[PDB]
């Protein structure tokens, strides 16, 4: 998703986008829900 | 999971790489996708099934051109068996087996 | 009293009005407190589970305190880890606890009081809190969920509409909406495999019970209700939780009511006690048995139950009855003193054992313990080949039995050959399933016989009903005259691509068999095939052949039974004669020569031929099939909906030789062609006389050919059917003929016809005189050398010629028209997305295809630029197509006839023009926005060989330009290129 | 992985060859006695060691010439569980000298 | 009470442990018999067992 | 019944051997080695065959001669035992020559 500016990511997830990655990776977790977090 | 993951963590896609549960010799699928043109294996030594057949499968899809059918203890020829039969004329197949056949 | 209810009174509302959820909601919660279901309210998950602690203290008797319930929560009923599958095995396996209180005592908590079921207490709640939902709980555990549907909604898309803790422990998914009503078995699975299992319940007399008021009435009685979730379902090992269709559980009630109140009047090893069951063949006969067994156990006073088969069967269903472990039912062989030792092995007195082990026990030993206890024997499979000597020694060597028996071929006094009947032996027809109820239940399909009355010759000897002479005309005159073997051979092989579906080289199709009555007939039928091909050949050279083979061993071995069945055949090849092998082998050659195999003739290799035919005609191999007598009775094809026979079938011979067609594929195969050559609508009736009365037939087996061009009113379902004809006068008396349809009343209203329309012309094309109609249509007019060869085909004489002539179908350039329009709705009404109310017929549409080979045919033979408008509507004819309409229209604006010689290099030439402009396309694809090259080619060429495309696979977003993983993007490009590369592909589907 | 495991399967493996080989004669017996005996025997570490600590089978000999005079440690346990799977098939085919073999005759 | 053979249920005998280790009068020696215990997978396979 | 846990019988031994007599001399203290050694191996037939399909302890060699040319196939194995201990104290007297002996100073 970064592919580049925040590390430290947000709840900002705008859930239309939300289902591309789940069609192209189907691992959609979060933006603050990850192990750097 | 061990294996899902293993193929998902060397970059490997989403879309086809799979494996499915079950035992392959009671529930094998794919049947149709297809005879292949490459199947490896590495069976694991005395993985016993009850025969012979316990289910009506002597007249199975596949094991009918061996005629007799293994039995319980002696359970690496039916990987064999059942090698021949995912595999097109252009395919190979490079199984392991015990050393022990002199004629079993 | 029973469960499956023999007499029911119809009941029926007002109303009180029948039409929102809200009104179902209020009657069903009403009339459920009027059957004794106690309704409460409760608003949260500790409600519930303080209800639970409610309810279990009242049962078992126990008292809690706070620490108690908490553990026994904890610890036993809502532990978080425990899926859907750990609370079904805790209700059928684990439903008891063992628990420890804190006066150091050890007790039973109990869930489901399963030995008493009227002490369970039930309630009934709403959710909390969209659905219209009815739950009911069983001593505070949710069990039963109830949901309710919009009535427009079709029940087919209506099951595909779809904290918290308890709400894990259901079992019946009821699914209703007021007219139909289903019931599931906990939430399995989704549209691709719906409604193969989704039930319906029923009178004691397969007559389905479909409302929700008497679905309320009859199947949510609390003894009903209790007795058939719990005594009645199999939670097999594992991701199954089976329950049992309603004709089964009458079965099984009828079975232990008939043991139970026998044993009053202490009236055993007599032939009024024991009785019959009789289904049909191949129904899930196993799961029957297998309860009927398990609860004949679980009487007191039963000691031993006896599952006897006939050979070789013991080892699978070995296996089936330990699906749900551990009944103990092993013999592996008749070790004797093994054998008694199984008999005193106890506690767990299931026997599986041959008609031969039980036999030989018998035989023996003379003197066992077990003979004075109570003895319960059930049987299956019972043709007479292994089953008369020993009833006799079971009722000489036994003091104490009750038998019943499993059937699919009774015996009737109307039967004969001194024999001796099925109640004589067993008793009581107890309960059965006929065809003509999984008919109605369309679970297989109608009949269609057919005598094709068409030689005079020998009209005589065909319908001859001495059967002293049906046996005494087998000679090379009465049946095997060759002009006879000639004509039925020609008919064949003009009407099988006709009866088969194979009207049309892309479409798909079926494949036939053929019956034949001796060994002797078969070689010269065989023969006959053989010869006629070759004289097909020498006629055009462009008529495809059949792919055709036989099989046939021995023997007719004795009378061994009543009438009429197929004679047991055997596999030594050495049986017969030199004649018949001779010919066997040579066929065999002839098989061998085309598909590559070693298959003898000795009983190997003619075993693994046998196990290899039924292979290749599964899968559209071999179209025809002669046959003596085998795959009879244990063959099952989807795709063979059609039977020639030259054989006297009699009474249920002929129900498992009809029975051999009907089974259900799709929408498009709807009954099974029945074509015969000897007299046998007589012997058709008279067999389904044998079931029931006389509306049989007119359930059975088919309306008349002029009921369906006319229409009719059905007097078995009261409708009110249009017929044909008049479908087709209302194709041109309410439309703007053909294609000036603009309005949505108009759309909606020519879809609505014209798809039934298709319904009926696909239910005309297995008939005859409508093939005859259509092949008028297609005549050269005069040309008495065409009416010749079409009278010589079709056998009609000159006023029947000219009365055919005089009914007029309608023009297939209008034909043309009308299904390029619907085409053209279809397609329209694809994209966005008041349309979603009435679904297109598809699978019809799906057939009639033309694969772009009869295209090139037309294109070739069409002499003489004029030819681009034909195609260009030969092309809006078929979906799937309408991309390389500009693909042939710019072969031929391109390229001239001149530039090809023949038929057979212009397919070539246009598979080369193709890949030259599919080249240029794709590298204008790619130009056009700057993609990954070598990617996207990978890609393209991935998809045609994949022969479409999606978003999954993220390689095509590796195609993605620079910048376009990011969150703050259009994605739309993405979606454009998406919309490029599917266009693309549909442009060249099939072609590389 | 007692010993009884492996008796088990070398009592099902004898039961197979005497039944599907019709063998009447003692001498030939004990060679499908010897056929099924190496055929029955584990062949991990782990496995022959949770066998060598189960029962019926002990650590001492019945016929010393048995262990080969060399350095090879689990050849030497995996023959020691050959000389009593030999001695337990010796009771094996006591009990099938009258197990199987009476009851086929048709 | 090995005459009621597999009924249903186990804790009879349970109940039967408790009380004969009571018997606190005089100078015990008891407190002894707490070593048949549940285990077993399920309940009525318990019961089989035990009559077993 | 681990490896481990046999060696943590002579880690812990080897300890009490070390604070209790305060050996400093690295010869003695492999003398004390072979006191510990022999005193922490098991002696009973299923705990030998446990610890001997256990990890760590592998049946392959260091010396060939500590096997006694003789029948007695548990003594090759708790001589097998014995040999892996002696390399694990070996390992054992590289952490001791450090441990301990460095607070000892009053």
């Amino acid at each position: 998703i970064e592919a580049t500016d925040d590390i430290k990511d947000d709840a900002i997830k705008t859930k239309g986008y939300f289902i591309y990655p789940s069609q192209l990776f189907c691992n959609v977790a979060a933006k603050a829900n990850t192990n750097d977090r | 999971n061990l294996a899902r993951m293993n193929m998902f963590l060397h970059n490997i896609n989403y879309d086809k790489f799979d494996i499915k549960l079950g035992n392959t010799l009671t529930e094998p699928h794919f049947r149709d996708e297809k005879p292949f043109d490459a199947i490896v294996s590495n069976p694991p030594y005395s993985v016993k099934w009850i025969g012979s057949d316990d289910p009506t499968l002597i007249n199975d899809e596949r094991f009918a051109p061996a005629g007799v059918l293994a039995p319980k203890s002696k359970a690496d020829f039916a990987f064999v068996l059942h090698a021949l039969n995912y595999l097109s004329a252009k395919g190979r197949a490079a199984i392991v087996c015990f050393p022990g056949i002199f004629y079993r | 009293n029973f469960i499956v209810l023999d007499k029911y009174i119809k009941a029926e509302p007002t109303g009180d009005s029948y039409q929102s959820e809200s009104d179902l909601e209020r009657e069903l919660i009403q009339d459920l407190r009027n059957q004794g279901y106690e309704f409460i309210s409760v608003k949260s998950q500790s409600a519930m589970l303080a209800n639970v602690r409610e309810q279990l203290q009242n049962l078992n008797g126990v008292v809690f305190n706070d620490s108690e319930w908490r553990r026994f929560t904890e610890q036993y009923l809502d532990n978080p880890s425990d899926g859907i599958l750990d609370k079904t095995r805790k209700i059928h396996i684990d439903y008891i606890c063992d628990f420890i209180f804190d006066d150091e005592r050890l007790e039973n908590i109990y869930l489901i009081d399963k030995k008493n079921l009227m002490r369970n207490k039930v309630q009934i709640i709403q959710q909390f809190e969209n659905r219209y939902d009815v739950t009911i709980l069983v001593n505070g555990l949710p069990l039963v969920q109830i949901e309710l549907k919009k009535r427009g909604v079709a029940i087919r898309e209506a099951f595909n509409q779809i904290e918290n803790s308890l709400f894990k422990y259901l079992q019946l998914f009821v699914i209703s909406n007021g007219t139909d009503t289903r019931y599931f078995a906990n939430t399995t699975k989704r549209d691709k495999n719906s409604f193969d299992f989704t039930m319906n319940w029923a009178k004691s007399d397969n007559t389905l019970i479909k409302d929700l008021k008497d679905f309320t009435a009859t199947c949510f009685q609390k003894h009903t209700l209790l007795n058939v979730l719990v005594n009645y379902s199999v939670f097999d090992s594992s991701q199954t939780l089976l329950v049992m269709r309603p004709y089964q559980i009458a079965a099984t009630e009828r079975i232990l009511w008939k043991i139970k109140s026998s044993f009053t009047a202490k009236n055993w090893s007599k032939p009024e006690s024991g009785g019959y069951i009789w289904h049909t063949t191949g129904s899930g006969k196993t799961l029957t048995s297998f309860k009927a067994a398990r609860l004949a156990t679980e009487l007191d006073f039963i000691d031993k139950v006896f599952f006897v088969v006939d050979r070789k069967d013991l080892d699978y269903q070995t296996m089936k009855e330990y699906q749900r472990f551990s009944p103990d039912s092993v013999n592996g062989s008749e070790n004797t003193a093994g054998l008694k030792r199984n008999l005193d092995k106890d506690d767990n007195k299931i026997i599986v054992t041959t008609i031969q082990k039980l036999n030989n026990l018998m035989k023996a030993e003379s003197d066992l313990p077990v003979y004075n206890q109570q003895v319960v024997f059930i049987f299956d499979e019972c043709h007479r080949s292994q089953f008369g000597e020993a009833q006799k020694n079971l009722k000489k060597k036994f003091k104490r039995y009750y038998q019943f028996g499993f059937t699919g071929t009774p015996i009737f006094p109307e039967n004969a050959l001194g024999s001796e009947t099925t109640a004589s032996v067993f008793g009581r027809e107890l309960h059965s399933y006929v065809i003509t109820d999984a008919i109605r239940d369309e679970k297989v399909l109608k009949f269609k016989v057919d005598y094709n009355d068409v030689r005079p010759q020998f009209k005589s000897l065909e319908t001859e009903t001495d059967e002293k002479k049906l046996s005494a005309a087998e000679n090379q005159q009465a049946f095997l005259h060759p002009m006879r073997i000639q004509e039925i051979t020609q008919y064949i092989l003009n009407n099988f691509r006709q009866k088969t579906h194979r009207t049309f080289p892309g479409s798909k199709g079926f494949n036939a068999m053929l019956a034949v009555s001796s060994v002797d007939a078969a070689k010269a039928y065989y023969a006959t095939f053989k010869r006629l091909q070759e004289e097909a050949a020498n006629k055009s050279a462009t008529y495809k052949p059949l792919r055709i083979a036989t099989i046939f061993s021995f023997a007719a071995n004795e009378e061994q039974n009543a009438i009429g069945e197929i004679s047991d055949e055997t596999f030594d090849t050495s049986a017969m004669d030199s004649s018949a092998k001779e010919f066997l082998d040579a066929a065999i050659r002839e098989y061998n020569s085309h598909f590559k195999t070693n298959f003898s003739t000795d009983s190997n290799g003619f075993q693994n031929y046998y196990r290899d035919l039924a292979q290749r005609v599964k899968n559209q191999d071999i179209d025809l099939l002669i046959v003596v007598g085998m795959f009879l009775t244990g063959f099952d094809a989807p795709t063979l909906n059609t039977l020639f026979v030259d054989k006297n079938l009699r009474y249920h011979g002929l129900m498992q030789a009809f029975s051999r067609t009907n089974r259900i594929y799709d929408a498009t195969k709807t009954f099974g062609n029945i074509v015969t050559f000897r007299d046998l609508e007589r012997s058709t009736i008279d067999a389904i006389t044998l079931f029931g009365d006389k509306n049989t037939k007119n359930v059975v087996l088919e309306k008349s050919y002029t009921e369906y061009m006319e229409g009719f009113t059905d007097a078995a379902t009261g409708e009110a059917k249009r017929g044909f004809m008049t479908v087709v006068s209302e194709l041109e008396q309410r439309f703007p003929d053909p294609t000036s349809i603009e309005s949505e009343k108009e759309k909606k209203d020519f879809v609505k016809l014209f798809g039934e329309y298709l319904r009926a012309e696909n239910i005309l094309q297995n008939y005859d005189e409508f093939a005859t109609l259509k092949a008028l249509q297609q005549i050269d007019l005069s040309d008495p050398v065409a009416v010749e060869k079409f009278k010589a085909e079709h056998y009609v004489d000159d006023e029947k010629f000219a009365e055919l002539q005089t009914i007029r179908l309608p023009a297939d350039r209008k034909i043309q028209d009308y299904r390029s329009a619907y085409n053209d709705i279809r397609d329209w009404q694809r994209r966005e997305k008041d349309w979603d109310d009435v679904v297109f017929e598809v699978d019809l549409l799906k057939s009639q295809e033309i694969n772009l080979d009869y295209i090139l045919g037309l294109i070739f033979e069409h002499n003489r630029g004029e030819m681009i408008e034909e195609v260009k509507r030969l092309i809006r004819s078929s979906l799937g197509n309408r991309a390389k309409e500009g693909l042939v229209v710019d072969f031929i604006q391109q390229t001239n006839l001149d530039d090809l010689p023949d038929k057979a290099s212009i397919i070539d030439a246009f598979f080369t023009f193709a890949q030259r402009e599919q080249q240029r396309e794709a590298e204008a694809l790619i130009k056009e926005e700057n993609l990954n090259e070598d990617a996207a080619k990978r890609y393209i060429r991935t998809s045609l060989k994949r022969e479409y495309a999606t978003e999954n696979g993220t390689e095509l977003n590796e195609t993605l330009p620079k910048l376009s993983p990011l969150n703050p993007q259009y994605k739309t490009k993405k979606q454009a290129v998406f919309q490029k590369i599917v266009s693309f592909i549909e442009k060249f589907k099939g072609v590389g | 992985m007692t010993y009884n495991n492996v008796f088990d399967h070398a009592y099902e493996m004898l039961k197979e060859n005497i039944r599907y080989d019709d063998i009447r004669d003692t001498d030939d017996l004990h060679d499908a006695i010897h056929m099924a005996a190496d055929n029955a025997v584990p062949h991990y570490y782990a496995d022959i060691f949770s066998v060598m600590a189960s029962e019926g089978i002990d650590l001492e000999f019945e016929d010393s010439g048995l262990m080969p005079d060399t350095k090879d440690v689990i050849r030497i346990l995996q023959a020691r569980i050959y000389e009593q799977l030999t001695i337990d098939l010796w009771e094996d085919a006591e009990d099938l000298l009258n197990e199987y073999l009476e009851e086929v005759e048709e | 009470l090995n005459a009621d053979l597999n009924s249903i249920f186990v804790a009879i005998e349970s109940s039967a442990y408790g009380y004969p280790s009571e018997a606190d009068i005089k100078g015990l020696f008891a407190d002894f018999d707490t070593t048949s215990n549940r285990l077993g997978n399920t309940v009525k396979d318990k019961n089989a067992r035990l009559a077993a």
